[PDB]
């Protein structure tokens, strides 16, 4: 269901957004900049899909 | 006669699945600490249905009078129902406190939940269960009723403003405290759930704690639909001192309400195995 350009489709919650180089996480911290509420930040997110589900990371 | 058949052949489908389901789980269990608490569970609910079922078909629905059980049967039957009645609720919020304390506090519920003290606090939940079912005993009694045909009843024998006491007492103990608890640790739990990105550091061991907390999540739903119609039933006794049309839904409120509560002894088997894959299989396998 989810699907990488921003990040759309149907996601509960999205985790740690980073390029695959540097990686943020929700709430900002990083290591090697994010938009935590416009779901924008090869890219790589960890998303869920449910409350009840498994954590899952998706590639662009 | 008509309602008769239709009430009866209602019981004798709850009794069948029942039964092989309840059977069934204790063995399908057998072969760590959640499966103590679905082993109670399903011991609760066989009681109910080989016991107290047979009594309400014979001297309830068919032969209205006379009573045919004695004196102590009369006492034995109200005794036990209320017994069955704490054993579940119980069962269920203790339930409840094993799921929060795995979410909340991994570390310290290895201590503080271990197989040992489990054994103990399973028993003193059937011990507390009977001891709360004594004062029905000397509640309900045989009598001889003169001159509705005269003979022996099975009748309060207390005056009837002490019976609502120990009615609304019960409602309190075994219905509304336990709401209570179950709704503010779900309601925890929850808030938690929404905002961790893993749970105990693995995404194996977070997959499986998040299966096994719906799961109890789920009994709890089917708890609060069966039991709560019951207690509004028994707070009807209380209060509620007619016309044709008043009659009649007062007649079939109580017919559904006493339904309701051997469906609550029939339900979790079958959420078990629709909710978890792993039990189905090893269910399917031993039955
Ligand atoms: C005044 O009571 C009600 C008024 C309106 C609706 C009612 O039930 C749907 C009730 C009600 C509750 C109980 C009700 O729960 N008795 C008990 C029971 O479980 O059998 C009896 C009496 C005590 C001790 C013990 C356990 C409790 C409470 C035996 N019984 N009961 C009824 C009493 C009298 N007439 C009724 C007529 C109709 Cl059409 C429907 C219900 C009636
Ligand atoms: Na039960």
């Amino acid at each position: 269901q989810v699907q990488l350009q921003a990040a759309s489709g149907t996601i509960f919650r999205l985790y740690d957004m980073g390029w695959y180089v540097a990686s943020i996480t929700s709430g900002g911290s990083t290591k090697y900049s994010r938009d935590n509420a416009k779901n924008t930040v090869y890219c790589n997110a960890e998303y869920r899909t449910g409350i009840w589900e498994e954590l899952l990371d998706g590639w662009g | 006669i008509y309602s008769k058949v239709l009430v009866t052949a209602v019981y004798l489908a709850l009794f069948v699945v029942g039964t092989v389901g309840n059977t069934v789980t204790l063995f399908t269990l057998a072969r760590s600490t959640v499966h103590y608490h679905l082993g109670s569970l399903a011991l609760s609910d066989l009681l109910t249905l080989l016991l107290a079922m047979p009594v309400e078909l014979y001297n309830f629905i068919w032969v209205h009078h006379p009573w045919a059980f004695g004196d102590a049967g009369c006492r034995g039957y109200y005794f036990l129902r209320d017994a069955c009645t704490y054993a579940t609720a119980l069962n269920v919020a203790s339930l409840s406190v094993e799921r929060y304390l795995a979410i909340c506090h991994p570390f310290k519920a290895k201590t503080l939940m271990s197989r040992s003290r489990t054994k103990k606090f399973i028993s003193a939940i059937w011990l507390a269960s009977a001891l709360l079912a004594v004062p029905m005993l000397f509640t309900m009694g045989e009598q001889n009723r003169s001159a509705h045909a005269g003979g022996l009843v099975c009748t309060p024998t207390i005056h009837t403003a002490t019976v609502k006491v120990v009615i609304q007492v019960n409602t309190f103990m075994s219905f509304i405290f336990p709401m209570v608890v179950i709704s503010v640790l779900y309601t925890l739990m929850i808030l938690r759930l929404k905002s961790v990105r893993l749970l105990s550091g693995s995404r194996e061991k977070d997959r499986n704690l998040r299966r096994i907390t719906r799961l109890v999540l789920a009994v709890v739903i089917a708890f609060v639909v069966c039991w709560l119609p019951y207690h509004v039933r028994r707070l009807m006794f209380c209060y509620i001192s007619w016309t044709p049309f008043l009659y009649d839904f007062y007649h079939y409120f109580y017919m559904v309400t006493n339904a309701l509560f051997y469906v609550s002894s029939t339900i979790n088997p079958i959420l078990y195995n629709l909710v978890s894959a792993n039990f189905r299989h090893i269910f399917l396998a031993t039955l």
